[PDB]
RNA sequence: CGAUGUCGGCUCGUCGCAUCCUGGGGCUGAAGAAGGUCCCAAGGGUUGGGCUGUUCGCCCAUUAAAGCGGCACGCGAGCUG
RNA sequence: GAAUGCCGGCAUGAGUAACGAUAAAGAGGGUGAGAAUCCCUCUCGCCGUAAGCCCAAGGGUUCCUACGCAAUGGUCGUCAGCGUAGGGUUAGGCGGGACCUAAGGUGAAGCCGAAAGGCGUAGCCGAAGGGCAGCCGGUUAAUAUUCCGGCCCUUCCCGCAGGUGCGAUGGGGGGACGCUCUAGGCUAGGGGGACCGGAGCCAUGGACGAGCCCGGCCAGAAGCGCAGGGUGGGAGGUAGGCAAAUCCGCCUCCCAACAAGCUCUGCGUGGUGGGGAAGCCCGGGUGACAACCCCCCGAAGCCAGGGAGCCAAGAAAAGCCUCUAAGCACAACCUGCGGGAACCCGUACCGCAAACCGACACAGGUGGGCGGGUGCAAGAGCACUCAGGCGCGCGGGAGAACCCUCGCCAAGGAACUCUGCAAGUUGGCCCCGUAACUUCGGGAGAAGGGGUGCUCCCUGGGGUGAUGAGCCCCGGGGAGCCGCAGUGAACAGGCUCUGGCGACUGUUUACCAAAAACACAGCUCUCUGCGAACUCGUAAGAGGAGGUAUAGGGAGCGACGCUUGCCCGGUGCCGGAAGGUCAAGGGGAGGGGUGCAAGCCCCGAACCGAAGCCCCGGUGAACGGCGGCCGUAACUAUAACGGUCCUAAGGUAGCGAAAUUCCUUGUCGGGUAAGUUCCGACCUGCACGAAAAGCGUAACGACCGGAGCGCUGUCUCGGCGAGGGACCCGGUGAAAUUGAACUGGCCGUGAAGAUGCGGCCUACCCGUGGCAGGACGAAAAGACCCCGUGGAGCUUUACUGCAGCC
RNA sequence: GAGCUAGCCCUGGCCAGGGUGAAGCUGGGGUGAGACCCAGUGGAGGCCCGAACCGGUGGGGGAUGCAAACCCCUCGGAUGA
RNA sequence: GCGGGGUGGAGCAGCCUGGUAGCUCGUCGGGCUCAUAACCCGAAGGUCGUCGGUUCAAAUCCGGCCCCCGCAACCA
RNA sequence: CCGAGGGUAGGGCCCGUGACUGGGGCGAAGUCGUAACAAGGUAGCUGUACCGGAAGGUGCGGCUGGAU
RNA sequence: UGGGAGAGGGUGGUGGAAUUCCCGGAGUAGCGGUGAAAUGCGCAGAUACCGGGAGGAACGCCGAUGGCGAAGGCAGCCACCUGGUCCACCCGUGACGCUGAGGCGCGAAAGCGUGGGGAGCAAACCGGAUUAGAUACCCGGGUAGUCCACGCCCUAAACG
């Protein structure tokens, strides 16, 4: 769940934080974490290119296992469930027979002491990894490589899952987390069930603070600019859009869309997004 | 009330230097013209 | 226009008289008292407050009366702002 | 001769302003040609969470001594951070380097760019982070953890002895980490002592005293003691830690575990070495064979890699330890001991300031540590004061106006004014007590009130010790004393009611705006399937993100409550293999030029032919927009109702003379003696209205209204008083300005506001303190206005291009 | 040219003292079990008062300044964006 | 100051493009109904705000006057 | 010491009054429509919700006190 | 003690029919809708037909004047957890009982909060009709909602 916070000071008032119920371990592996090099959004040529990033709190990277095909048919323990600041999702630490111990993001119900593998042959089984291919069609499924051997990229985000559709040739078909229905090579690797951490997205911030924490540096509309900054800038007292509401950049920014037309992956996108 | 000159010897050195005018295209023509214009000093003194 | 600082207030006055009051008068539809109207008169006087930046005005309480104008809409090398 | 010309010189203002914090001076004695200003002494005052002490920057000889005083020093100068000269800075252990890595920088490999160059894994560089061995005292005019003394220690090399599979830039462990709170035990520091040491002292009424005054320690290896940190042991399997591995990791088994053992720090002890006051003599002697002891308070520091809780989840790399590989096992490595070796740079002095940054010996700015005592609830606050350091580099008088800073004030008490601006008032702690409203926390320090010193007596509990004495901390009760007054000085809220705006803590126009503006949690729309969108870049490459739709970009709105209506005709965006239009290209009907001809050459119709546009739909928390006239009810008035024109649709709920209302001080009600403001109402809303959100809202606000109480020099209405200036004398001595001046008033005249022209009036010559009416006084080639076919920023369905995208 | 200033990155440092008293925990009450109530313990917070430190609200002074932004009094924040 | 407007009783065409006044309602007569409305059948009523001009001819084009609505009135 | 009561400050209950505002009762012959009683011409009634000049309409569920 | 019937409740799963949408196929001049129509959809290839897919909601026949529950209410099928209730036997307890102000729990629909879900239906709303008007009845669209989870609301012609 997510705890609230009596009203005894204005921002506690609605303030909410995770529960870490499912955390059963509050430091890390040490041969697992590398520190994360903090950018401020700024690139290699000293610019910033994300605005209003910065000056969020510390932290280290935890190495996560985004392949699994890594270790067939070597299984392994749950050994912990981890707090990671570097997503949304928890964390499980795999305490591999193999004496290896590795990170992956922990799914819901994935439980501290079971057992868990990966491979053509494993068992339809939360935690567990096989090919697309080999998940029987209605599946939850998470971590999702695209393409084969590439990495796990789909539905890592706290709560998220797509969920096997059907096949079709060397593919199957998937429903992502945003609702899109997408052909993904049957040779990718995924996990079953949902990723854990659902009630992420009820944490009410409760303060400028808190984004101040997260490395979140304030937004300043459009609006509130000069016509040298923004096409909303300027105007005798408050003034509405006065033209189609764009960027500071100038592209246009309700409904404009801004996918490439010719982009390959065309080929393997069933139907655009859900709402 | 705190003022723009605030001396540092490696800052200094750092900016204005030697290597660092050497290693830049524009660090190298403040050094030919320098030289030509017959300068005593072709870099800010500084004590390392 | 190689600058004559621009409202009102405050302070400090000074002048005009087409006189608000006080003094002197004629006429009166002036009985008395109190008024009206006009003439002579600038010596002195011409209050305190509520509202508004206000000038002005309206209002309160008084007064013999609560005059109107000029002085770069007097006065910022005097103040305020 | 003029260019507010240029360069230089020299005037005027003028012996004028000023001489840089109002912490403060006086005298005696020296010195010297000369002394308020230098030196010495005594007295006085100021700082003391500093105005004292120690670091780091930065500065660069300013340090010490002798000799000097032209200039520098806001005066003086015999003095000096000044002039001349001489001297002064000593390290294996302090800091940096011969060690490590952070951002970042650089960059074999590699990638990219007309050139210049840009990037880039490793590697390398990069420190105030990691790591690493010295403490106390003495000495110089001037350095000292550096020299000296005492007691310790590190690495390197060689040798001897003992032990061992030795061996690494490779594997592993460790180094290694947050915030808040915090236990035990110590140290730093401090308080007291009727105890130990000490020159002396008895005054002026008393005291020869358990009197006063002074001091009562520092460092220290091995060992021991106290307190703590770190760490299980054995064996079997083993496919993982890009080779190997006995190591590490994973499994199993026996053992023991708020322990123990082993190890590592801190503190105490410790052979030994030092230090050692007032006072009185001349920095030194003495004191002094100095004493060096007990009690209490006690850290934010130490044990430290301690513990707990929390979410926002808290560097790396080496040193070190372990593992093995090449190798090598006459070698090598570990332990013990001995001898030898141990480099480079810094070190003076200033350092909250006269030596640094501010043009100045400039009331400004400048990071870290120490920062004593007493009282006040606490404390780094505040008053005083220790150590220590100062009196601010012009003085001496006078006792005007006026100015500043300050004190008091009869009666009144906001009558002041745009405004209670300002200044009063209130003011700490303890207890009693505290309203509407509320989101139940708050509003609360609400409001309002009582207490507060000193003495004697009785008594409770805690700390340390012992369970007691003493010392220390927290109380309770009774009786009294004094004054105008007991937080007796200093530091220390005035309060309340009611609106507007913004929810809130935050943020902002450095240097005229701190706000109602920005931000903010939160709400919605929209793009984005990952080589994401988007952003920077010609590119490579980056950021996004080592993230993945519970995520990321963009936009509006702005906690929260209740809500957010109608219009898609226009613009936008979104969907639509039809149709229409459409460029290059395809096609080549049919021409044309030339040639004797083959031929060569040029124009070229129909058709096929993309995006875009047109066209068809959708879409408002997209850009946006949300009517007119006329009539009508059995008193009037008004119009639920009707008629008709128009629209894409005619403004819903809520609110309304408003941060919006022109007429306007609308009208009525409240408050007031009186109210253009305020509050509550009404509604013909010139010209509110629903995320450029609408109406509310507890709390909050150095925001802007209105009112009341308290209290006042704001005022009626001013008076007195203090100090710093102003004034006078000695010293030093500017400034803007300035056509030249022998520079009066009126009434006129004049380019229309005359010291300067006319007429008249008035007027001996020259200053000093004052006041500001004039010299259209000074300053700034008006910043408003216009003019210039002058500029710049910004906008767009102005023109014309370009990037980017299709 | 970022030794001023703006943002960010890395690594360090600082924030006297006092006040309020959330969650949790413990116990008691409560019930079929609960919710929940009470007490103690606890020590949260862009919490409160207030130095350092960071500011710069109102007023006065200064205005050829001590100062090309200062001085005095008053005032904001002071565990945090 | 600039723009639009005035036409049967009401609200709107016609004006631009001179000749030819129309639409909905209302009114009047007649039907249906027991009766009123609704509904069905017929009918009347405007010489076009006013004056002046252009023209063979003016609601229509051009001017003056009356009105009626809108928009504007800025820099100090 | 207590003490009538006076004063200061703040609460609580009640009564009267108030621009304006909300609906309510009533009133010989006002305007608008016709919701209900006959399947009242859409069976009615209902709790709730939203909308509308007005009766009312509609959604969802319920009742017969409706069907003939 | 031994047995019974039952849509009593809660959880997990799961089956077919129909609608809507999407895809492929085949096919062409209309479909839809009503009192009649119009709006709407359709040569950009609709309706009608076949195949594939997706998703939500509701369980036809059995089904009844039936059953169960205290009431509200409960209906595909499966499993688990659980309540109530009846019969028989006449074994045990020995009046242990009835009611019940307060209290507590439950409580159709609608509504509300947070999240999900959304095929059909459908307040509001739009459009087409009807009408003097038609903010209705009829027709074409359509948002809340109807569905799930948790927490509220606590009304009813909650009636026998
Ligand atoms: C023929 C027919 O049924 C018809 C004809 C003309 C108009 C209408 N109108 C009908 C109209 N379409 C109407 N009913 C309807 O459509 N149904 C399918 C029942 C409405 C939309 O709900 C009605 C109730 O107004 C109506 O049913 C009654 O009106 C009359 O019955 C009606 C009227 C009003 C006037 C004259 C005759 C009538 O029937 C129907
Ligand atoms: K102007
Ligand atoms: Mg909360
Ligand atoms: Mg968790
Ligand atoms: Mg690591
Ligand atoms: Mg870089
Ligand atoms: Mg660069
Ligand atoms: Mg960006
Ligand atoms: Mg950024
Ligand atoms: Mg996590
Ligand atoms: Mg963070
Ligand atoms: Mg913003
Ligand atoms: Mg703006
Ligand atoms: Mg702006
Ligand atoms: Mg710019
Ligand atoms: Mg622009
Ligand atoms: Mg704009
Ligand atoms: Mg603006
Ligand atoms: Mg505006
Ligand atoms: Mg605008
Ligand atoms: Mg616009
Ligand atoms: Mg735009
Ligand atoms: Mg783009
Ligand atoms: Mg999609
Ligand atoms: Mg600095
Ligand atoms: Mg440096
Ligand atoms: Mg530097
Ligand atoms: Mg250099
Ligand atoms: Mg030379
Ligand atoms: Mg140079
Ligand atoms: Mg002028
Ligand atoms: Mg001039
Ligand atoms: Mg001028
Ligand atoms: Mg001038
Ligand atoms: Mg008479
Ligand atoms: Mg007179
Ligand atoms: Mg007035
Ligand atoms: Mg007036
Ligand atoms: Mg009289
Ligand atoms: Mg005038
Ligand atoms: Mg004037
Ligand atoms: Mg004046
Ligand atoms: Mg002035
Ligand atoms: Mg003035
Ligand atoms: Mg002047
Ligand atoms: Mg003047
Ligand atoms: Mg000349
Ligand atoms: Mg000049
Ligand atoms: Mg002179
Ligand atoms: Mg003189
Ligand atoms: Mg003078
Ligand atoms: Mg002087
Ligand atoms: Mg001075
Ligand atoms: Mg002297
Ligand atoms: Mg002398
Ligand atoms: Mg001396
Ligand atoms: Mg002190
Ligand atoms: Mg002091
Ligand atoms: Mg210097
Ligand atoms: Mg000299
Ligand atoms: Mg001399
Ligand atoms: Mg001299
Ligand atoms: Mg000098
Ligand atoms: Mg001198
Ligand atoms: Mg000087
Ligand atoms: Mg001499
Ligand atoms: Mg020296
Ligand atoms: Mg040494
Ligand atoms: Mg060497
Ligand atoms: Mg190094
Ligand atoms: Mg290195
Ligand atoms: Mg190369
Ligand atoms: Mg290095
Ligand atoms: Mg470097
Ligand atoms: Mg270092
Ligand atoms: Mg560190
Ligand atoms: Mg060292
Ligand atoms: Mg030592
Ligand atoms: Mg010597
Ligand atoms: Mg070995
Ligand atoms: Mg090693
Ligand atoms: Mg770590
Ligand atoms: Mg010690
Ligand atoms: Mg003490
Ligand atoms: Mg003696
Ligand atoms: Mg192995
Ligand atoms: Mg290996
Ligand atoms: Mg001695
Ligand atoms: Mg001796
Ligand atoms: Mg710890
Ligand atoms: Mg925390
Ligand atoms: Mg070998
Ligand atoms: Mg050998
Ligand atoms: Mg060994
Ligand atoms: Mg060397
Ligand atoms: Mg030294
Ligand atoms: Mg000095
Ligand atoms: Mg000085
Ligand atoms: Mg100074
Ligand atoms: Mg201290
Ligand atoms: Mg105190
Ligand atoms: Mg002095
Ligand atoms: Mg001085
Ligand atoms: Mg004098
Ligand atoms: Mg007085
Ligand atoms: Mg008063
Ligand atoms: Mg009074
Ligand atoms: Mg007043
Ligand atoms: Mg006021
Ligand atoms: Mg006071
Ligand atoms: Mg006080
Ligand atoms: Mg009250
Ligand atoms: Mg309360
Ligand atoms: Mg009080
Ligand atoms: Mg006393
Ligand atoms: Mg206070
Ligand atoms: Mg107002
Ligand atoms: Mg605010
Ligand atoms: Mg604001
Ligand atoms: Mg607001
Ligand atoms: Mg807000
Ligand atoms: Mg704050
Ligand atoms: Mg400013
Ligand atoms: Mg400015
Ligand atoms: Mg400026
Ligand atoms: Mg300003
Ligand atoms: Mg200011
Ligand atoms: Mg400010
Ligand atoms: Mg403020
Ligand atoms: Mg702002
Ligand atoms: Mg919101
Ligand atoms: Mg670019
Ligand atoms: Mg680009
Ligand atoms: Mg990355
Ligand atoms: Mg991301
Ligand atoms: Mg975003
Ligand atoms: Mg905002
Ligand atoms: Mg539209
Ligand atoms: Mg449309
Ligand atoms: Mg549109
Ligand atoms: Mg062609
Ligand atoms: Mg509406
Ligand atoms: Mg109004
Ligand atoms: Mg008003
Ligand atoms: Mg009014
Ligand atoms: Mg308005
Ligand atoms: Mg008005
Ligand atoms: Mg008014
Ligand atoms: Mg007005
Ligand atoms: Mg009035
Ligand atoms: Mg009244
Ligand atoms: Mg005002
Ligand atoms: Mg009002
Ligand atoms: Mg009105
Ligand atoms: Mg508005
Ligand atoms: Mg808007
Ligand atoms: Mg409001
Ligand atoms: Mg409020
Ligand atoms: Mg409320
Ligand atoms: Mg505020
Ligand atoms: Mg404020
Ligand atoms: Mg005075
Ligand atoms: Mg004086
Ligand atoms: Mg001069
Ligand atoms: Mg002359
Ligand atoms: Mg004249
Ligand atoms: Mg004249
Ligand atoms: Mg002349
Ligand atoms: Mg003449
Ligand atoms: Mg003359
Ligand atoms: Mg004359
Ligand atoms: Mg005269
Ligand atoms: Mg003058
Ligand atoms: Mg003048
Ligand atoms: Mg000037
Ligand atoms: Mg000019
Ligand atoms: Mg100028
Ligand atoms: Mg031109
Ligand atoms: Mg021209
Ligand atoms: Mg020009
Ligand atoms: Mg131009
Ligand atoms: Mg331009
Ligand atoms: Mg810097
Ligand atoms: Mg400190
Ligand atoms: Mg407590
Ligand atoms: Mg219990
Ligand atoms: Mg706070
Ligand atoms: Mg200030
Ligand atoms: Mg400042
Ligand atoms: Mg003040
Ligand atoms: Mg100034
Ligand atoms: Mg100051
Ligand atoms: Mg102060
Ligand atoms: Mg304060
Ligand atoms: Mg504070
Ligand atoms: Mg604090
Ligand atoms: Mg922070
Ligand atoms: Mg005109
Ligand atoms: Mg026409
Ligand atoms: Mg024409
Ligand atoms: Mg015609
Ligand atoms: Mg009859
Ligand atoms: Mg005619
Ligand atoms: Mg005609
Ligand atoms: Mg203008
Ligand atoms: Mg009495
Ligand atoms: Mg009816
Ligand atoms: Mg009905
Ligand atoms: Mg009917
Ligand atoms: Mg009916
Ligand atoms: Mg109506
Ligand atoms: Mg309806
Ligand atoms: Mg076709
Ligand atoms: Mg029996
Ligand atoms: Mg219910
Ligand atoms: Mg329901
Ligand atoms: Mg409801
Ligand atoms: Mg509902
Ligand atoms: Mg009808
Ligand atoms: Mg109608
Ligand atoms: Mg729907």
């Amino acid at each position: 769940a997510v705890k609230k916070f009596k009203p005894y000071t204005p921002s506690r008032r609605f303030m909410t934080v995770a529960d870490f119920s499912e955390i059963t371990k509050t430091e890390p592996e040490k041969s697992l974490v590398k520190p994360l090099k903090k950018t401020g959004g700024r690139n290699n040529q000293g610019r910033i290119t994300v605005r209003f990033r910065g000056g969020g709190h510390k932290r280290l990277y935890r190495i996560i296992d985004f392949k699994r095909w890594d270790k067939v048919g070597i299984p392994a323990k749950v050994a912990a469930i981890e707090y990671d600041p570097n997503r949304s999702a928890r964390i499980a630490l795999l305490h591999y027979v193999d004496g290896e111990k590795r990170y992956i993001i922990a799914p819901d119900g994935l439980q501290v002491g079971q057992q868990v593998v990966a491979g053509p042959d494993a068992p339809i089984q939360v935690g567990n990894a096989l090919p697309l291919r080999f998940i029987p069609v209605g599946t939850v499924v998470h971590a999702v490589e695209l393409e084969p051997k590439k990495g796990a990229k789909l539905a890592r985000a706290a709560g998220t899952s797509a969920q096997i559709q059907g096949r079709e040739g060397d593919y199957v078909i998937l429903r992502l987390p945003s609702g899109e229905l997408r052909k993904v090579h049957g040779e990718c690797y995924a996990t079953v069930g949902a990723v854990g951490n659902a009630d992420h997205k009820n944490i009410v911030l409760g303060k400028a603070g808190r984004s101040r924490w997260l490395g979140r540096r304030p937004h300043v509309r459009g609006a509130a600019m000069n016509p040298v900054d923004h096409p909303h800038g300027g105007g005798e007292g408050r003034a509405p859009r006065g033209r189609p509401p764009a960027s500071p950049w100038g592209w246009q920014t309700k409904g404009l869309k801004t996918r490439k037309r010719r982009k390959p992956s065309s080929r393997f996108i069933i139907a655009r997004r859900k709402k | 009330m705190k003022r723009t000159w605030q001396p540092n010897r490696r800052k200094r050195a750092k900016t204005h230097g030697f290597r660092a005018r050497m290693r830049t295209p524009g660090g190298r023509k403040v050094l030919k013209r320098r030289r030509q214009k017959g300068r005593w000093r072709l870099t800010p003194a500084v004590r390392k």
